[PDB]
């Protein structure tokens, strides 16, 4: 009944990441026993303080799902979080919109649990070392800080993609994440803006602890590069302002619960 | 061919200053503009984006698919596929002299300040 330790006696530090070797998930509803219906697990040994909320925004990446799962069903246990798996998956074929499922995960894991912390994962990345905390800072953090992808580089300091971590009201702070990009990249950029036009500032694990692997892909169809997004991220002062939270409009669809995760397929509309 | 910040700078040298735009500054605006990726190639509204500098087929050089355009470069698009940039060069130049470096959109909003980390830190 006493709250876990800042740091867990459990990591592992640096920890070897392939994706070749296939993966069953029936092999790893095993290895991970704990992890209850809905893909939540809960310390019993101490009490987290950090109640996560994992959000993927997703679209046919169910082979990447597999390897994430795999990976990092154990080191989020290893890192004594109270954590739940949240799938959103985009549905039907119209452009994909990252940040806008981002959103939505918010709201629906927020439907399930009094989460306090929210952690925006994509489905290709896997940490390296388990030092890098899955859970939110005084400031919010960005954790995939060293994407072998960049050669374990940060590209550059304003980078705010990948993997990142905001508190429930540092969220709240920034009328969330933007509904109006359509298509790759920008959204990120924009988010990170919102940040500074806020008075927040970027935390981030350094880029030893923060190495990172992308399961290598090519761009997918749908998710073409927006030619907006310079414009769009040009504006973000104003735009947050009527674009996020406050702005979110969408359909459930279906709600899955498996062992290893929650899906939920969502109709977001389309670029108008 | 990706290539990185320390290629591209050294492969872009002979464009360093031209118009007043610096080596971070083209480091910067090629990262956001093609990943530095000399194979780069990305539509549009109607057109299509080639290599490391993402030169229009609209103006600037001539596409199968456009014998229309003014191709401003006198270069076939393809040309800017490779992995020579000395075409691709000249080309981006001759954007310089005439739009300006607000061709590249990336510019104004990825690459107005924090230069210094653009640098290549290697000889
Ligand atoms: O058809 C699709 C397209 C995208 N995604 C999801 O969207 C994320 C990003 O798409 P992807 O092509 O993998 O992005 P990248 O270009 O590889 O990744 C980096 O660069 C983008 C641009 O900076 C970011 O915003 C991402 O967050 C960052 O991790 C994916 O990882 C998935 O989680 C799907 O699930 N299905
Ligand atoms: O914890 C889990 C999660 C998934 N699965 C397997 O993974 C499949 C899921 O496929 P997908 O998400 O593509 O299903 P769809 O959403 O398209 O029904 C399931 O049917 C199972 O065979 C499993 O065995 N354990
Ligand atoms: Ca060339
Ligand atoms: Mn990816």
């Amino acid at each position: 009944l006493t709250a876990c330790p800042e740091e867990s006696p459990l990591l592992v530090g640096p920890m070897l990441i392939e994706f070749n070797i296939p993966v069953d998930l029936k092999l790893v509803e095993q290895q991970n026993p704990k992890v209850k219906l809905g893909g939540r697990y809960t310390p019993m040994d101490c009490i987290s303080p950090h109640k996560v909320a994992i959000i993927i925004p997703f679209r046919n990446r169910q082979e990447h799902l597999k390897y994430w799962l795999y990976y990092l069903h154990p080191i989020l246990q290893r890192q004594q979080l109270d954590y739940g798996i949240y799938v959103i998956n985009q549905a039907g074929e119209s452009m994909f919109n990252r940040a806008k499922l981002l959103n939505v995960g918010f709201k629906e894991a927020l439907k399930d649990y009094d989460y306090n912390c929210f952690v925006f994962s994509d489905v290709d990345l896997i940490p390296m070392n388990d030092h890098n905390t899955y859970r939110c800072f005084s400031q919010p953090r960005h954790i995939s800080v060293a994407m072998d992808k960049f050669g374990f580089s940060l590209p550059y300091v304003q980078y705010f993609g990948g993997v990142s971590a905001l508190s429930k009201q540092q969220f709240l702070s920034i009328n969330g994440f933007p509904n109006n990009y359509w298509g790759w990249g920008g959204e990120d950029d924009d988010i990170y803006n919102r940040l500074a036009f806020r008075g927040m500032s970027v935390s981030r694990p350094n880029a030893v602890i923060g190495k990172c692997r992308m399961i290598r892909h090519s761009r997918d169809k749908k998710n073409e590069p927006n030619p907006q997004r310079f414009d769009r991220i040009a504006h973000t002062k104003e735009t947050m302002l009527s674009d996020g939270l406050n702005s979110l409009t969408y359909m459930v669809l279906e709600v899955q619960r498996y062992p290893l995760y929650t899906k939920i397929t969502v109709d977001i509309g389309t670029p108008s | 061919t990706e290539l990185t910040k320390c290629k591209v700078s050294h492969a872009i040298k002979d464009i360093d200053g031209y118009q007043g735009i610096s080596l971070l500054e083209w480091a910067c605006v090629l990262f956001h503009t093609s990943g530095y990726d000399t194979q780069a190639v990305v539509n549009d509204n109607g057109s299509t984006e080639y290599g490391l500098f993402q030169i229009s087929d609209r103006f600037w050089c001539k596409s199968s698919e456009f014998p229309e355009s003014e191709n401003i470069c006198g270069i076939s698009c393809d040309k800017l596929l490779d992995d020579e940039l000395d075409d691709d060069i000249a080309c981006a130049k001759k954007i310089l002299a005439i739009k300006g470096i607000d061709y590249w959109k990336a510019y104004k909003p990825m690459c107005s300040e924090k230069l210094e980390q653009w640098r290549c830190e290697k000889p």
